RNA sequence: ACGCAUUAAGUACCCCGCCUGGGGAGUACGGCCGCAAGGCUAAAACUCAAAGGAAUUGACGGGGGCCCGCACAAGCGGCGGAGC
RNA sequence: UGUAAACCUCUUUCAGCACAGACGAAGCGCAAGUGACGGUAUGUGCAGAAGAAGGACCGGCCAACUACGUGCCAGCAGCCGCGGUAAUACGUAGGGUCCGAGCGUUGUCCGGAAUUACUGGGCGUAAAGAGCUCGUAGGUGGUUUGUCGCGUUGUUCGUGAAAACUCA
RNA sequence: GGUGAUGGCCUACCAAGGCGACGACGGGUAGCCGGCCUGAGAGGGUGACCGGCCACACUGGGACUGAGAUACGGCCCAGACUCC
């Protein structure tokens, strides 16, 4: 069944992105809306809107593209899942692609940029890798 | 000035009625080790010949390395055909660390200090290909910006923007004294 | 242990001129041996083998000392390569081949080790002492009125000597402000090939 | 295999084989040779190699090869045998020391004494 | 690689079974089940430097298709028997 | 071979022979002395290149090749494999390479081995999906409000002996 | 009852419980660690020197003295061995 909710997410992205769709469509969560807001924070999508269907609210995200067809998002992975979670110091916060990704950390404070938890000098469980 | 190197010379035959016709390969690596790298594989019916053609077939397939100095951008992994090659940048004076195929592209593309390894298919074209492949999927800290739509500061890391800066200066230094 | 073997045998297999004046490089520039005029096939290995070879065999050190000053050096905060050739130009053979008073680097070698010098008031007999910052050296009584170190001193129109080292009286006293920096040792070959070979 | 089918069973080693039994934790033991003998090698080669049936102080019983062109050993005399692999001999799987105890170095060797345990010359 | 391709062998998450070179061997001993035949669990000594998968170029087929040649078929004259 | 040597000059570390000769003891002691190491370390003199190099390897991995001697013999070998009268792989020579008071062999462990794959592997045909279901323990869990602070995270205190490791 | 101390530690009675696939009970092996070797790291191997604990003193039982006892150069008994 649907174990993961948040790797769902994901995958619906990776997949849009690579057959180059505009906008994706999914069941609408807290957690899902607050991924959204980072990814839109950081450039990775244009815009994200919540939107009323027949069960609940759903998000739709707007994919960015290059002006040359270049895609906005190289890749998407999950990191803590069911199962395996993982969690990390303030002092052991992952980089991508030596730091040139952002890797989304759920914090006490909230959800934070890897950048941001470093700052804020928190940390939490890593969620997921963006590059 | 084109730095070429050889990696494999191969014997290679086909079986015919009368017996077994023999040809060559080789595959030849060409670069010019400022960041342009170009791989060739060319096979003749002997081995000076067989080179030429693989010289000038990479001489004919070009491509351009992002580097950062002297070292490269962000640690990666290529695949191609059967072979794995995971690739790490390195801190200045290092010097290349890597096999024998995957040294030879490495260093005709002109990079000095980097951690390589080879995680299978050993043979020497497959492991060729898929370092090409991993330079590929190399990425510019100006494009990710750029892809991103934000300002270089909130894409790089401050050590790659200091080691940016000092690239520039030794550039500059250089090219001061060779004009005049 | 020294090496007590002939010198431009070793510059003719390697290539490249060690002691620097001979004449027996330029009238055999070929390796020795029966089959030194044999085509020789290439081979990173034999690259990276033959720069240690000049290394070692420009400097005297034997294969466990330059190990361990290798160690050292990468352990070093610096380049692997800057940290050997400063290191490996810290010895005081070498100080005193460069300021002039050896003729030859074998020169300097013998002549430390029969205790013909003295660092800071101490004699000091070893050839593998490394010269710190701030070293005074001085010759003592019985060594500067020698015949052949009178020789040398008096005849000392030879090879510059460089910035870090300085020679200041007639007693052939030498002085050392600081650690060379690899624009200043410009010895001949190369770093990176030396550190490549010991890292395989 | 998933995370907890790993904290389930987990990853078992491959069972190390161990070589050069007859030793037992040492590197060379004192036999005796119970047989002086030739035996010929396998397909491809074709030779006349000189063994030893060794009993040997584990309380086994060996058959070691004997290196160099002259062996003064005769059946039942006093050896050295040390670990050695040889193609040739499909069950062979050790060596005898040459120039220990009873066994002498061989004579006329001028190259690689030490292997052979020959003295130098004069 | 052949191929899979919304009925995935594609991108992902959860749980389970299994693999770790070829023989020896799914065999021996021990145990459980079975009326029996047997099944299930399941080694070690010894030995080899490979055993394999896919695809390529030839060769071959008491495989197919299309063609030829005193090859057969239709004829003439022989050799194999005798002396030299 | 080889600037190697022979020869001309030179310095003689270390050993040799002589003379001097400690610190370790702000110590012990109401006695005048108290150092086992030790007459050693260490200093100052004399003699003269004088008393001082060997071991593996040289088909490929793997730095380093030619001649003669046996021709499936004798032997070599870490793996492929070298030997069947013109062997760079055997033996001996020259020559060379690598180390150097060491140089090789054996034994054992780690590495290379992503070859038990947590980092970091797989199962159509290469080894590998139970013949198929039901279900116990276990693992795992859709959207949302409040509470707890067990997991998680931040800070502070105590502890983590010394030696070890790393920086000065 | 005992001990310095709590406690099936021992004892009398009463209840029938307690431990086990998060492997009881068995079998094999092994002193444990700070550390050492290797490795990029995780990990793998190991417990030489030096240092901290533990166990033992020919084998197997026992207590005494004592603040404190595996009492190595103590005692008692039974054994094997050496000697008068």
């Amino acid at each position: 069944t649907m174990t993961d909710p948040i790797a769902d997410f994901l995958t619906r992205l990776r997949n849009a992105n690579s057959a180059y769709h505009d906008e994706v469509t999914l069941p609408h969560s807290k957690l899902k809306a607050n991924i959204a807001e980072i990814l839109k924070r950081e450039g990775y999508i244009s815009d994200y809107r919540t939107e009323d269907a027949r069960v609940g609210k759903s998000l739709v995200v707007q994919l960015k593209y290059g002006p040359s067809r270049e895609r906005s998002i190289a890749g998407l992975r999950r990191v803590s899942k069911p199962g395996l979670r993982v969690y990390a110091k303030s002092t052991n916060l992952p980089r991508v692609l030596g730091g040139l990704g952002v890797a989304i950390i759920s914090t006490s404070s909230g959800l934070l940029t890897d950048r941001q938890a470093a700052r804020q000098g928190v940390g939490g469980e890593v969620l997921a890798y963006v590059w | 000035n084109y730095i070429e190197r050889v990696v494999s010379i191969n014997r290679v035959s086909k079986v015919v009625k009368g017996g077994r016709r023999f040809s060559f390969t080789a595959l030849v690596i060409v670069g010019d080790g400022k960041g342009m790298v170009g791989v060739g594989y060319g096979k003749a019916k002997e081995v000076p010949a067989a080179i030429a053609k693989g010289v000038e077939e990479a001489r004919k397939n070009f491509f351009r390395v992002p580097l950062i100095g002297s070292t490269i951008t962000h640690p990666v992994q290529g695949e191609a055909a059967a072979g794995v090659v995971m690739l790490r940048p390195a801190s200045p004076g290092t010097g290349v660390i890597a096999g024998g195929a995957a040294r030879a592209v490495l260093e005709c593309a002109g990079v000095h200090d980097i951690l390589a390894k080879s995680l299978g298919s050993d043979n020497a074209i497959n492991v060729v290909h898929a370092t090409v492949a991993a330079l590929k999927l190399l990425q510019r800290p100006e494009e990710v910006a750029a892809r991103r739509g934000l300002p270089i500061e909130d894409v790089a890391p401050a050590g790659m923007l200091k080691a940016r800066r000092e690239s520039e200066a030794l550039a500059a230094a250089a090219a001061r004294e060779g004009s005049a | 242990a020294r090496y007590t073997g002939p010198a431009t045998r070793k510059s003719r297999r390697l290539g490249v001129d060690l002691v620097g004046g001979d004449q027996s490089f330029e009238k055999r520039p070929y390796p020795p041996g029966q089959h030194g005029r044999a085509r020789i096939k290439e081979s990173e290995y034999r690259q990276q083998l033959q720069e240690k070879q000049k290394a070692r065999f420009s400097y005297g050190v034997m294969e466990k000392q330059f190990r361990r000053y290798y160690e050292e050096a990468n352990r070093q905060p610096g380049k692997t390569g800057d940290n050997l050739l400063r290191i490996l130009e810290s010895r005081l053979d070498n100080v005193v081949y460069r300021a002039g008073l050896a003729r030859t680097r074998r020169m300097a070698r013998q002549l430390v080790s029969h205790g013909h010098f003295l660092v800071n008031g101490v004699k000091v007999d070893i050839p593998s002492y490394r010269v710190s910052q701030y070293d005074i050296i001085d010759v003592k009584e019985k060594s500067l009125n020698t015949l052949p170190f009178q020789i040398a001193r008096e005849t000392a129109g030879e090879r510059p000597i460089p910035s870090w080292l300085q020679v200041v009286g007639e007693r052939q006293r030498i002085l050392v402000h600081q650690l060379p920096e690899r624009a200043q040792i410009d010895v001949p070959l190369t770093e990176q090939l030396i550190v490549e070979l010991y890292s395989k | 295999p998933t995370i907890q089918q790993l904290v389930r069973k987990g990853r078992r080693d491959k069972i190390a084989k161990v070589k050069t039994a007859a030793l037992k934790g040492s590197p060379q033991r004192r036999g005796v040779c119970t047989r002086v003998y030739t035996t010929t090698p396998k397909k491809p080669n074709s030779a006349l190699r000189k063994v030893a049936r060794v009993k040997l102080t584990s309380q086994v019983e060996v058959t070691a090869y004997i290196p160099g062109e002259g062996h003064n050993l005769q059946e039942h005399s006093m050896v050295l045998v040390r670990g050695g692999r040889v193609k040739d001999l499909p069950g062979v799987r050790y060596k005898i020391i040459r120039g220990s105890l009873d066994t002498q170095g061989v004579k006329n060797r001028k190259q690689a004494r030490s292997r052979y345990g020959a003295k130098k010359e004069k």
